[PDB]
């Protein structure tokens, strides 16, 4: 008996006419963002087919988009019938996918949750105060050393580790601005600027994180039916009270994803399914093992192979 | 001027293929097989050769090796 798990992608795998395929084979998809919609106010399916993106990369729109994208996928790979997955985890966002596909948070409390928590990591750090930068090509040390060196007196870390030779740091804009050049500078491949409205995962959200941690107190949490791996420790918690305060640590610690993608490969999982719009997870897999096969299932023709196989 | 031959010169060159094999209709994606990042890469090498800018959004949506020079005609002409 072969093995796979299910990875959930988190900010920037978003974009105008995200499962535009799949919505016409599955009738579903529509209806999850439909579920989505009463609870936001405003139709969510005309806002990612018809766009603009730049209403799309805002983060308290951003996110639920990507929650209602992701679990309209597992409602299809469920409906369809297809194999159960090994494990899961979730990059950045992806936790609160993951979380809900695992049946931990309802899916309607997870979009009010989602939105909410983009309003309150938006009021910490405003529009245009942050930025994130993909730094690809240079050893961690390099980066981690490039960041304290141009900091000065502001805060500047390494906050993403998607694969080794591929980093991403947040911090105040022109202190990442700085910090982006002298990576260069030392020998990295490329420092690519993303498109995310808020710099996440580094001590400028922790304002953020402690009303987040007054908000998950509020909501119910049941038992997880399949194993969640999150991301600020590499661990798997069933208990609700540590999976609150993993959500709250998440959002002012780092994403350890080489590790994450390593545990997956110790527990005997062959394959990843990314479930999820884009292919970023998918890229990534490849770097980090290798001999680790991947796909990502975003459209009815990936939906069918990847069913098919596993 | 010329993107064309440029924009096959640089493409053959990334690949490490001959300029008659490549072809611009065929598909980037798997018809060559460079992923994400690779494309992230081509994309500076075409900021530095014409001189305009791109970002993640614009250099992710080129499948085709046509979509490379269609966005640089546009780029030049605006």
């Amino acid at each position: 008996m072969s093995e796979f798990a299910m990875v959930f992608p988190g900010q920037g795998s978003q974009d105008l006419g995200m499962l535009a395929d799949l919505a016409t084979a599955f009738p579903v998809v529509e209806q999850t963002f439909a579920e989505a919609s009463d609870v936001l106010g405003y139709d969510l399916w005309a806002l990612v087919q018809q766009g603009p993106e730049e209403e799309l990369n805002k983060t308290w729109q951003t996110q639920p988009a990507l929650l209602a994208a992701s679990v309209a996928i597992w409602r299809v790979w469920q409906e369809k019938g297809g194999k159960a997955p090994s494990l899961m985890a979730g990059h950045s966002l992806g936790e609160y996918s993951a979380l809900v596909c695992a049946g931990v948070i309802d899916f309607k409390q997870a979009i009010r949750l989602v939105e909410l928590r983009g309003k309150l990591m938006q009021e910490a750090v405003p529009e245009g105060t942050g930025a994130m930068y993909v730094i690809i090509g240079l050893d961690n040390e390099s980066i981690d050393r490039a960041c304290k060196e141009v900091a000065q007196g502001q805060i500047v870390s390494p906050v993403n580790f998607n694969s080794p030779g591929q980093v991403v740091i947040a911090g105040e804009k022109e202190a990442v601005e700085r910090a982006g050049d002298a990576c260069k500078a030392a020998g990295a491949k490329r420092a690519l600027p993303l498109a995310v409205s808020v710099p996440s995962h580094c001590a400028l959200m922790k304002p953020a994180a402690d009303k987040l941690a007054v908000v998950l107190e509020g909501i119910e949490f049941g038992y997880p039916q399949f194993p969640v791996v999150n991301n600020v420790d590499v661990k798997i918690e069933q208990s609700a009270e540590a999976i609150r305060h993993a959500l709250v640590r998440q959002l002012y610690n780092p994403v350890r994803w080489t590790e994450t993608v390593e545990f997956i490969t110790e527990q005997g999982v062959g394959q990843l399914l990314e479930i999820g719009p884009g292919r970023v997870l998918t890229g990534l897999t490849k770097r980090i093992v290798n001999t680790l096969s991947a796909a990502a299932v975003n459209d009815t023709a990936s939906l069918i192979t990847a069913l098919e196989n596993n | 001027n010329h993107p064309e031959v440029k924009i096959k010169t640089i493409l053959s060159l990334f690949l490490n293929i001959n300029i008659d094999d490549f072809n611009m209709d065929a598909n980037l994606a798997d018809a060559y097989d460079m992923d994400s990042t690779e494309l992230a890469d081509l994309a500076k090498e075409i900021e530095k050769e014409f001189g305009i800018s791109v970002t993640k959004s614009q250099f992710s949506h080129w499948e085709t090796g046509r979509a490379v020079l269609d966005f640089v005609s546009s780029s030049l002409n605006d």
